[PDB]
RNA sequence: UUAGCUAGUUGGUAAGGUAACGGCUUACCAAGGCAACGAUGCAUAGCCGACCUGAGAGGGUGAUCGGCCACACUGGAACUGAGACACGGUCCAGACUCCUACGGGAGGCAGCAGUAGGGAAUCUUCCGCAAUGGGCGAAAGCCUGACGGAGCAACGCCGCGUG
RNA sequence: CCUAAUCAGAAAGCCACGGCUAACUACGUGCCAGCAGCCGCGGUAAUACGUAGGUGGCAAGCGUUAUCCGGAAUUAUUGGGCGUAAAGCGCGCGUAGGCGGUUUUUUAAGUCUGAUGUGAAAGCCCACGGCUCAACCGUGGAGGGUCAUUGGAAACUGGAAAACUUGAGUGCAGAAGAGGAAAGUGGAAUUCCAUGUGUAGCGGUGAAAUGCGCAGAGAUAUGGAGGAACACCAGUGGCGAAGGCGACUUUCUGGUCUGUAACUGACGCUGAUGUGCGAAAGCGUGGGGAUCAAACAGGAUUAGAUACCCUGGUAGUCCACGCCGUAAACGAUGAGUGCUAAGUGUUAGGGGGUUUCCCGCCCCUUAGUGCUGCAGCUAACGCAUUAAGCACUCCGCCUGGGGAGUACGACCGCAAGGUUGAAACUCAAAGGAAUUGACGGGGACCCGCACAAGCGGUGGAGCAUGUGGUUUAAUUCGAAGCAACGCGA
RNA sequence: GCCGUCGAAGGUGGGACAAAUGAUUGGGGUGAAGUCGUAACAAGGUAGCCGUAUCGGAAGGUGCGGCUGGAUCAC
């Protein structure tokens, strides 16, 4: 552009916005006040779990549920990972990630320290997984 | 259409409770430019194990692998929804006496009319409930006729 | 997808008023005065020094620490005193909440720990004034949740090995 | 912190190994489980699941996640475009403003060019001291203003003054026109219709239906009407800034250039805001309606039929102004500036010589509009004196795709609704050019017992084997359009 | 001690944004079935832009205007 009209404007970039929604406690529990925490876990309940089905020909049943964290904000959230032992309105923790499963989506849970307990057979889990070390 | 897929409601029921025994309260279908997604809501019990929805996921899928009047393939939406409810009906409230429900009653409070609480005992339209607001404790009265939308609530 | 704002306002006049200043506020007269070079309105925000990444340019950030500003349940005040309309004065009222012989009395951690809750959780309901730092004096001394110190969080670097 | 001793003896792991990036094989596993940051793997055989080994990387830590920048030059001042992937209003006039021609002085405003005060401290960089060292504080230095002041300076910009001129101006001579808008004139003729003749059908189709129509449709020839845009030219002619602008003419103007240098003396510059002008439709109103024409219906079609093929007609198209202001207004090439091989035209000019008008030629440029092409540059495409090459003041956009020009506001709009203008969701693409395949069919070259022309074989009837089947105590395989059946055999 | 300046706070009334709600209406789709609608030929089919309108429920088409556009695609 221009040098005066490059003065006479920012020249502003192309700020993109946070695919994840992570508007972790900040100010919600006091005077719900909208707040951009960026955690990277809240405490929080899946009211419901459920399962749709993917097409073929890898028909690798993926498993969902709606969960609310500490916010409580309603998210259809699908579950990775074998191996369970939570149900309906469990409290999970869930974690950032958007996988080939399903648009509508954008979260994940995590295995291991809460109701949606990881497998400790693997080694994978050494580190993480929520499991300890397989010992 | 709507008929076709009451058509599938029918064929399909069968496995859902010769197979976990389970009821389809519906099964609807919602479409964004692919294989549309036929939510079916599963019930039997009401808190459904996650278990308890692979394994039906994986009967009324095969169920259907070998059966699609509807020429193309689509999502399976297994759903085994937990208590939450819309309550519309009086025996819908009394059935949630144990856990929370939230309201939209004539009679708002600060502009909007949506208010939670967490029921303690039931009395026909009048609500004992322990709703909490702002951090406040009380048992409300929520005038049914008031409500203009209910709904159960989650637990949390 | 914020364009008109605008009347003590504009300026002066006289009074007062404060350290001063003036609509600063009164009474006067006069109509100003701002408004795209973005006032106004809205959101939002403590400020900067500083800091992070970036070759740098830059971008971003604003933990303690330096200072500056704002606040001290809420509003309205005002006494005091050099200085407060007073973070731990007061008054009143509003609540709030608490309690009372029910007649009215009582309180306010955005001080420090800690409590409850909240949160992913964040450190002693730790000590001391040893060191300084005051306040008050001449001083001892008073208090010091400043601060110093240890105490927890492989929270962060750095550093010893885990031969 | 240090000393007497204590052993290798307490003390260490974790991540990854398809690659991306360091490291793999064996195994169980089976497109399933699954893994999954990306390509995608896993279908039983995985260095991509798991296990064992083995390796790597790394460690008092490791890995995941949340965010900031590097990347990301993904702002593109440094460090993008708009020739096409995203971008030039639609095109204007112009306010401010942006930058500012040649020369002569002053200024010192800037500018430069030092001095001053003054940039808390720390951090900050450097050096250095301590802490074993590191970490670390400290020490000083450096750094740190776009601050104010003064020393010069006058190149430059900015002033101040002085003028010069071609730019600009305007000056004279011409050349120059679908430019604009008003008005009038004509024409062939959509359509309708007058009259006269004239049938029997017109009619659209698959049939037609319909619809028209025997009292004259369709048709004819004589006659008009209305309104319509104007048969050629027509072209890269031209005007324009575009929209758009072509029947003729005029209106009273706007613009075009050759030459011109006429001479004040930069008077110039694009141009936020503003802002005019402006396809079509639509529409308000008031007329017209000549077509045309949605809707429409008669009506094929088919319960349905407007679906379309009909027949007619139809808002409006058309006249008055507004609303309309929008589009493929597209070259998605802002404008102006001036430079830069050529060949090589144009559209107007001019000149020189050339010759009778050189008009005839040539050549020089004037100012545009070509084609090929130097260089240049583009992913490519191509432009290339008219750059998409080179540079310069001034405008707007673009930020993946798309979500959605759409929401929504506001304003406006008679309205239409417009203008205006997203969020959220979602995907790793979307996209551009090119680059290789294929399609997909006739004619024509054309050959072949492919035919013509004949000629040879099958079954006719019966028999040998075979192909197959039957049944069997078994009736043995293996194969079958061309490319099976006395095939192996 | 009273009055008078101001005076919170607080409420009252006129309205504005209003906020969810939403009177009832409207729009739609819908035949389970209550109308009963028949039961013949089932479609004679079509296809290079944008804006804008008039319908088509739409699917598109009549369009008006002017035309830039960038065949198929594989392992």
């Amino acid at each position: 552009p221009t040098i005066n009209q490059l003065v006479r404007k920012p020249r502003q970039s192309k700020i993109k916005k946070s695919d994840s929604p992570a508007l972790n406690k900040g100010f919600n529990s006091k005077k719900k006040k909208f707040t951009d925490l960026n955690s990277p876990q809240k405490r929080g309940v899946c009211t419901r779990v459920g399962t749709m089905t993917p097409r073929k020909p890898n028909s690798a049943l993926r498993k969902y549920a709606r969960v609310r964290l500490s916010n409580n904000i309603e998210i259809n959230a699908y579950i990775p990972g074998i191996g369970h032992n939570l149900q309906e309105h469990s409290v999970v923790l869930v974690r950032g990630g958007r996988v080939r499963d399903l648009p509508g989506v954008r979260y994940h849970i995590v295995r291991g320290a809460l109701d949606t307990s990881g497998v400790d057979g693997r080694r994978q889990g050494r580190s993480l997984y929520g499991t300890k070390k397989p010992k | 259409m709507a008929s076709k897929i009451t058509e599938q409601v029918e064929v399909i029921v069968k496995p859902i409770m010769e197979d976990l025994n389970f009821e389809l309260v519906d099964v609807e279908y919602v479409k964004e430019g692919r294989d549309h997604f036929l939510r079916i809501s599963i019930d039997k019990e009401g808190g459904v194990d996650l278990n308890d929805c692979t394994l039906a996921s994986e009967k009324i899928s095969e169920a259907m692998d070998a059966n699609d009047p509807i020429p193309e393939m689509y999502y399976l939406d297994v759903a085994s929804p937990g208590a939450e409810r819309p309550i519309k009906k009086e025996q819908d409230f009394q059935n949630a006496i144990t856990k929370p429900v939230f309201v939209s009653l004539y009679v708002p409070i600060e502009g909007e009319k949506e208010w939670l609480g967490i029921l303690q005992e039931v009395n026909n339209e009048t609500i004992v409930v322990q709703v909490k607001i702002k951090a406040r404790t009380k048992d409300i009265e929520i005038p049914r006729d008031k409500i203009a939308k209910a709904r159960h609530a989650v637990m949390i």
